[PDB]
């Protein structure tokens, strides 16, 4: 149904509303019948999820219908269709984490080859594309490659993912240096 | 308190098909993922693969394509696995198991444990022969009487002595396959005192061929 | 891929002393609060059943001599004091990502002091004879260590063929072992031959323990 996405290292907030603003009993759990967390009486319970750590709700939020689901610092196998449970409500959500990162390093040189590559989850269909910081655009799937490199080229870069109709964008900045052999 | 309930053993020749069921009667099926395991026989566990008890979706790690078919019927609360190109190698016991995905229990409810027996040889009941002291001496006090089950199939068979009163120093020897055919053997030890003088009988079961002999040992000494 | 190793594959332990079992992960099956983690106890024969789960939390009705730990990769039980009932084989299974894998197991067996086999022979059954068959069977009872070697001897004469051993596998009780050897012949050649004997001999002892019958002595 819904589809959210989220970065590497990252913090995403999904939501899950009920009717009758008030603190009702409800859960979250992922694909595979897992409890992520609920209220058990009127405190907060987390269950047996991988995430069991970097996952929160907002109490506050409660008695406003509210019932968010809270993961920091996002992995990618992360990535997931999470269900929140409410009295008869079967609100589903789907994540998809990505991260970008440069598999050259860092410190590269006029001339050299730069290659960005995009961390996917299994079965996604992502389509990245990137601004350098002149202006030129490139795109491509999981991997975006600069054949060689300028001096123009250091400085910070832009890329925009897009899954279905919402999209991420990621900066990452790089160096280039020149160099010569006499 | 939950439990998880399995289907009888079942033999099949090779290239066959088995469906072995799962039943939970204790909680809500379709709260739970499925379990399945295969212990092959002298080995040790091995995971087989997860089934969604809310979607039907089922995760497995077998090799070859199909052979492998996990299904369900909500209905009726029970889970199945269903083994399409039989082969030697899938001759093991089979559980299901449940895993507690709301607390931090693990796999809390295991099944009975199913047997799964492929090969080719027929069914064959047993013959029951009685060991009894020869004409050897009286030795200490405790005179050794025992069974001897020679040529039958498939496993398993179960032997109790005087209907399972006698249990102390009784020795029931893993059966042995030599060309299609097991061989079993127990023995009981009992003072000088209750034998011959008070009755000792070995009673031997192959459920496979609906099989019961009740043997008494009645000494030699010509 | 998540591959569990267990070390050692058997250990062997007196009655009173601490039995300690490692199980190493490939990988992190833990995240700073709990570590997923289970151990199983499944003795001869038997189903498995949970021991420890999620790597330190005994089950109900365990016995406190039972204990797990660790965190991370690196995983342990304890046993201790050891005693006869724990004569099992054990596993560790990680419940982090399916597959829910197990590790090799690891067999645990108790050190007791040595004992002399309780010898017993038998003739072929009237029974069996009638058949056309005859089994001439020797157990050798209540054993310790299980090194133990058998020899058969018709009319003096050493006999290989047609025998076919077996073992029960460490007894619960009194932690012994035992010892079945049958001697298949037809019933034409058990009446060609008329002293029959089965000796018991060790690597761990000087004196052969032999029981023998005379066919013609009925």
């Amino acid at each position: 149904k819904k589809v959210v996405l989220g970065k590497k290292g990252d913090t995403v907030e999904l939501t899950c509303t009920a009717s009758q603003k008030k603190s009702i009993q409800f859960h979250w759990k992922n694909s595979n019948q897992i409890k992520i967390l609920g209220n058990q009486g009127s405190f907060l319970t987390k269950g047996p999820s991988k995430l069991n750590d970097r996952a929160d709700s907002r109490r506050s939020l409660w008695d406003q219908g509210n019932f968010p689901l809270i993961i920091k610092n996002l992995k990618i196998e992360d990535s997931d269709t999470y269900i929140c449970e409410v009295e008869d409500q079967k609100e589903e959500v789907q994540l998809l984490v990505f991260g970008l990162t440069a598999n050259s390093d860092t410190h590269l040189l006029q001339g050299q080859s730069l290659t960005l590559t995009l961390e996917s989850p299994p079965g996604s269909s992502p389509s990245v594309q990137c601004r350098s910081p002149r202006g030129k655009n490139i795109q491509g799937g999981k991997t975006l490659s600069v054949s060689q490199l300028e001096l123009q080229d250091s400085g910070t870069w832009t890329c925009t993912v897009l899954q279905n109709q919402k999209k991420v964008e990621f900066k990452i900045d790089i160096v280039v240096l020149a160099f010569q052999k006499a | 308190q939950v439990k998880l309930q399995q289907s009888g053993p079942e033999l099949k020749k090779p290239g066959e098909t088995v469906k072995i069921s799962c039943k939970a009667s204790g909680y809500t099926f379709t709260d739970y993922s499925m379990h399945w395991v295969k212990q092959a026989p002298g080995k040790g566990l091995k995971w087989l693969g997860r089934i969604n008890t809310e979607t039907g979706e089922a995760k497995y790690v077998d090799d070859f394509m199909g052979h492998l078919a996990f299904s369900l019927e909500t209905s009726a609360s029970t889970a199945y696995l269903q083994i399409n190109n039989l082969k030697n190698e899938d001759t093991a016991t089979y559980f299901c198991a449940r895993y507690d995905g709301y607390s931090w229990d693990a796999m809390d409810y295991w099944g009975q444990g199913t047997s799964v027996i492929v090969s080719s040889a027929k069914t064959t009941p047993p013959s029951v022969y009685p060991l009894a002291p020869g004409s050897a001496a009286q030795t200490n006090s405790m005179v050794t009487l025992g069974c001897l089950v020679k040529g039958y199939f498939p496993e398993p068979v179960t032997v109790t002595w005087n209907s399972g009163s006698l249990s102390s120093g009784v020795h029931t020897f893993p059966a042995v396959l030599q060309s299609d055919l097991y061989t079993l053997s127990s023995s009981v030890t009992v003072p000088s005192s209750p034998r011959p003088s008070e009755t000792v009988t070995c009673n031997v079961a192959h459920p496979a061929s609906s099989t019961k002999v009740d043997k008494k040992i009645v000494p030699r000494d010509c | 891929d998540i591959m569990l190793t267990q070390s050692p594959a058997s250990l062997t332990v007196s009655l009173g002393q601490r039995a300690t079992m490692s199980c190493r992960a490939s990988q992190s099956v833990s995240t700073s609060r709990y570590s997923y983690m289970h151990w199983y106890q499944e003795k001869a024969g038997q189903p498995p059943q949970l021991l420890i789960k999620y790597a330190s939390n005994l089950e109900s009705g365990v016995p406190a001599r039972f204990s797990g730990s660790g965190s991370g990769t690196d995983f342990t039980l304890n046993i201790h004091p050891v005693e006869a009932e724990d004569t099992a084989t054990y596993y560790c299974q990680h419940s982090w990502e399916i597959p829910y894998t197990f590790g090799g197991g690891t067999k645990l067996e108790i050190k007791r002091a040595d004992a002399a086999p309780t010898v017993s022979i038998f003739p072929p059954s009237s029974e069996q004879l009638t058949s056309g068959g005859a089994s001439v069977v020797c157990f050798l009872n209540n054993f310790y260590p299980k090194d133990i070697n058998v020899k058969w001897k018709i009319d003096g004469s050493e006999r290989q063929n047609g025998v076919l051993n077996s073992w029960t596998d460490q007894d619960s009780k009194d932690s012994t072992y035992s010892m079945s050897s049958t001697l298949t012949l037809t019933k034409d050649e058990y009446e060609r031959h008329n002293s029959y004997t089965c000796e018991a001999t060790h690597k761990t002892s000087t004196s052969p323990i032999v029981k023998s019958f005379n066919r013609n002595e009925c």
